[PDB]
């Protein structure tokens, strides 16, 4: 899995 | 080949996408996530699509948390993006084999479509240098009996001029 | 071209045949009648035969009278003849016609015949030229539509050999 | 007609 934020 | 896009009046909820840092082989903020009926959405940002630029931001070389903080600090975000830059990275792997199929099955589809029209057009040739043959024969056996039965005529006729 | 005939113990009822004199156009002495079953008819006198020698007698020149008085002078009479030389002689016109009438019409039939012979082969020859001409044209159609069909697949191949 | 003998 990658580094991801839910903006 | 960047797409300038504009996003106002961000909420709490927010823009209904998410970011991802690429890998190693392919650096980058990309959009992992996009809620249907959000601003994101509405305005066209796609799975896939790399964010080079926000509010005059470089997004190159930056950090996760900088790009982070950076889209949520205005509300009003103009983005600059590249269209499905990173597709590949949120395809699954039978997604990626069902397209490389599907490329090869339309070269290999016209491939075999041009194999058999070509190989139609040698059997037809060969029709055509066979039958010309067989017809000029007929035609040269057809001459030169015509020019024994002038000949034959010819003999004929001084049997009938003799009076 | 003469024949020699050999008639032996000539009786009292004769030869059974008449001589002729014949007209100024077809001088000489001409056999005109012979009876059926008669000495002359047994031996193969016809006719139309003319008498050229009996008994080592010349019957060039010879008037009637003579050549009758010849005939009649021995019981063996060794008569030469060329056959058929004066058969126009009793011949009916209408005889003479008919043969010249089958003559030409013979000459005609065989004229006719190569005739049509001829404009048969003539239309034949033209059938040929009509469609070889036409499947040359097939087959040129056919080599160009499969040299693009081999720069298409060349194409499509330098696509295939990109890994 | 021709002048004629019958033998």
């Amino acid at each position: 899995g990658l580094d991801t934020t839910d903006l | 080949k960047e797409k300038k896009v504009f996003i106002s009046l961000v909420g709490s909820r927010g823009l209904g996408c998410s970011i991802s840092s690429g890998p190693i082989q392919k650096p980058g903020i990309f959009i992992s996530h996009v809620k249907p009926g959000s601003l994101s959405a509405e305005v066209g940002l796609e799975i896939g699509d790399q964010i080079v630029e926000v509010n005059g931001v470089d997004f190159s070389n930056l950090d996760h948390k900088e790009a982070v903080n950076v889209l949520k600090s205005s509300r009003s975000l103009t983005i600059s993006i590249v269209a499905a830059a990173g597709r590949e990275l949120f395809m699954t792997d039978r997604e990626r084999l069902a397209e490389a199929r599907q490329r090869e099955l339309q070269r290999q589809e016209l491939l075999m479509q041009k194999r058999l029209a070509m190989e139609s057009n040698k059997i037809l040739q060969e029709q055509q240098e066979m039958e010309r043959q067989r017809r000029k024969e007929i035609a040269q056996k057809a001459a030169e009996e015509n020019e024994r039965y002038r000949k034959e005529m010819e003999q004929i006729v001084e049997e009938e001029e003799k009076f």
